[PDB]
């Protein structure tokens, strides 16, 4: 009955589990995850054969977000793996395999830094989303 | 009105009663995005 | 007048609720002439002594520095004292910063404040780790 | 005026020296209206119901049926507490009829008597073992 | 007709598999009015309640969160029960996400179906870790 | 009709009382076509084989010499199942001859006889010590 | 009226229900005798 | 709630209280705690420098119970040991302190068996008796 | 009859059912679904 | 007499489809003096050690575990050995607990068992991955 | 004043406290009722 | 100067008092260089090995666990042995746990602090029972 307050392991897995969920139902409201000061790179490839770069905003970020079409996402997560940081922040590392649009699924390897938002208590945004497909760099 | 210290009544709960949240979703508010599923 | 078994469960759950959540307000549990010992070790072995007053508990839990105190309370037991006051014996499990749980013993003194309706204070409070004094 | 460490030792040292030889003559150790918690298992098994009064509590002694109940004390911790009392938590090992020694605790609040100084009565006694816990 | 035995066996393979690959793929196992607890514990402390319905279990499995689920299956006992059902116990070892393994005990129920031969569907799925009670 | 939860729980007290009162009947609890397996090995490792018959089921009790065996459930949990069947699984401790205890893990399958009401018959029996799989 | 096996209501209770007792003492008689203290 | 008829130990950490109180308040009664093939000696000595001889029956034992004129006897045992025998009957083995008419407490040594009565369940009569002062030996 | 150990012809074939299936899954649905994935 | 490169086909068959079905029956494939040597499991798993007899071989085999253990064999080579026995060696891709594909080389001696004619027993298994010797 | 180790005056002594009693007994009659028997 | 008799009986008679009252601070006779050989039980109780520092001797004699212990000293023998360091050999009967009464040797070898005049701590230290040895 002792209330207590999430472990870092708990917070990254719910949020593994909300993120993947949401962006696989309603990929629309995955901007609603970040902050102001949010970087984020999701798989990118310039025309050049590096890997994009990353976004640095709200904004952009969800253009980028409508600019990759995703519909009828299906994640299996494999590995999902957090620990505390700076500032009651959680570093989460994540694998597994992502597929869009019904393709094949391709193996991906990611790491989340969620924040607190300050104010209310028990709340995160993602303060970093580092996300890459380890095909187009492998 | 029970109360433990010099803690006002119900600040205890007022502080932990704090449920886990994840960017600017409510709480229960991602969760009614997937139902409707198999 | 609520039954003493209910006064010290509840006062159990509260006091690991904030030794989790906020510990920097913990020392508001306790009062002037209260007692306080978390299981320390001296250069000999011997069970570190309790510490007297307000602000040594506050200095003294700063010192134990609680982050994130899983807790996993086995068992409660409380009972009537002198002055209505209550004393609780609690057995459980305790872990901060999230390594492994660890065995503890504790009591808890409750004395009533005399001038506010069912209110209480920490008057004493023991705590020993198993695997530090056995 | 006596140390509560002093008053705390003292009282361990007597009661475990007369559980072992006359357990019959704990009972005068209380007095009216005090708590003795010691107990095992029952219906429900976690909760033992307090005896009051020295009837109660010799005839409960009397239950648990102590020979040659040898005593480990690991730890004693003594600290004042209300009315001038002395709250005492000991840690050890406890074995009665030479069995296997089982890891314990007992808290006692040793309350003063008003007539005679210097005099103490266990108003609250309780005792729980380790693995009937854990 | 094939073994109970058989039939157990293959199952075991089959769900332990599909449970590491595809757990959301799950919910196919069972069929209309199954149980399925698989809880452990729940909000008090207690065995959850079971979850009827496909769509109930679907959400319970999905709840419980399976990622990598790895099963080290010590022994597989498969008996023949009532209306031609089997009834098979596993136990062994169970690691969700790379986690510690923990001991694990699991009962299937398994009906059959009138109209497909050689189909079954989970009626009763009872799972329990050992830490959890002992 | 009575809940499964009483149906399972009346059952395992009623059963693990005559696993030591009177082991002789303890026959009487399984059917004609019932299933029994009490966690035996043989020389090549394997667990033991289930037995299939009342008289069997009898046969193997006696080999298995139950000699005032005592039970502690730390868990038992029923639940409903073909035919208004009942299925239990339970968790505890079992010492034979006064010996140590060992925990085991069991599953009982109940059907109902069908001639007279709230009767039922072991068409299962899966006990299986830990120690002995693990 | 919940029955397991050929075992008749009760039939187990009957049987398993008696109480140690020792000599011809009924359980109990002595623990009077016995508490005949103060 | 397990019936789970009584172990050997208990029964005879039971036994041993119950015939240590009787015999501590209402001496007379003990007579009832035997049976017709009870045999039972308790540290005599004759007029000859041996231990006594053992009774073996009710009667009889009546009278040497009236015979050593048990009275406020204070006893306290220092150690219990019971175990399992033949025919579900119990051996306890029992060493302690026992005064008669408020005397000096004398070292004492004593083995009971304890056998079923047949008809009532968990009932116990007291088959063998055999208590002796260390003095009148050592 | 080339049988290997304490075994006779018949065991392991029979032992190897693939026409089973739980469920709504299809005869090895559940298998592909495992392999290469 | 059956062809030395038909029974190591027939063989290689028989034992990847019992192994991938029912680890437990593994042991059956051998005997008395027979040498199982594997990938081997200790404290750092490097030490891997033979163990003889069907008691030792059905530990170990049940120590590693295999569940849902899917094999690719990709060649197979039986020949003519001593005593009219047949040496097999096996390459294929070995994934056990669904991991991925790992190359291995088994080599099996069989001999006859003497009594029944085209029976045969493994008298030497030696088991050997590829990545974890490059 | 000669201590030993790290005591000062009659720390002991006071730690001693003959005439503390508990219960109803006599000062020392429990001591004098265990030691010697 | 104090005479070496008189410093033999007063430490003899305080490190008994000590000994019997509070058997936690009896490590403070002792500080660093000090070797104390009391009895003991490495696996059999035979094996004795001395120990050195207040920490070592302080967990021996935690690990003796003293509880009422009744000294009575029967002799005592003090003398100067060198560097104006003092010889103490008694004699007693030692009765710990309120067990039989046990003859003993105890041999202390003392030496002065140096910095506060009339000040000794207990360099060597060898205990041993007379029933041990005959």
């Amino acid at each position: 009955m002792v209330m207590e307050k999430p472990s870092p392991l708990l917070v990254g897995r719910e949020f593994v589990r909300q993120y993947y969920t949401l962006l696989n139902q309603a990929p629309d409201m995955l901007h609603r995850f970040y902050g102001k000061n949010s970087s984020y790179v999701h798989g990118g490839l310039d025309s050049n054969g590096k890997p994009a770069d990353a976004v640095y905003g709200q904004k952009e970020i969800h253009r980028k977000v409508m600019s990759q079409n995703f519909t009828n996402c299906h994640t299996k997560i494999r590995h999902v793996d957090a620990h505390a940081t700076l500032n009651d922040g959680v570093v989460v590392q994540v694998m597994g395999l992502l597929s869009n649009n019904n393709q094949a699924l391709r193996r991906f390897m990611q790491t989340f830094v969620l924040a607190p938002e300050g104010s209310v208590a028990n709340k995160f945004y993602v303060h970093n989303d580092i996300f890459r497909y380890q095909d187009e760099v492998f | 009105p029970i109360t433990f210290g010099d803690f006002n009544d119900g600040e205890i709960e007022s502080l932990s009663s704090e449920l886990l949240t994840f960017g600017d979703f409510l709480p229960g508010e991602v969760d009614d995005l997937t139902d409707s599923d198999w």
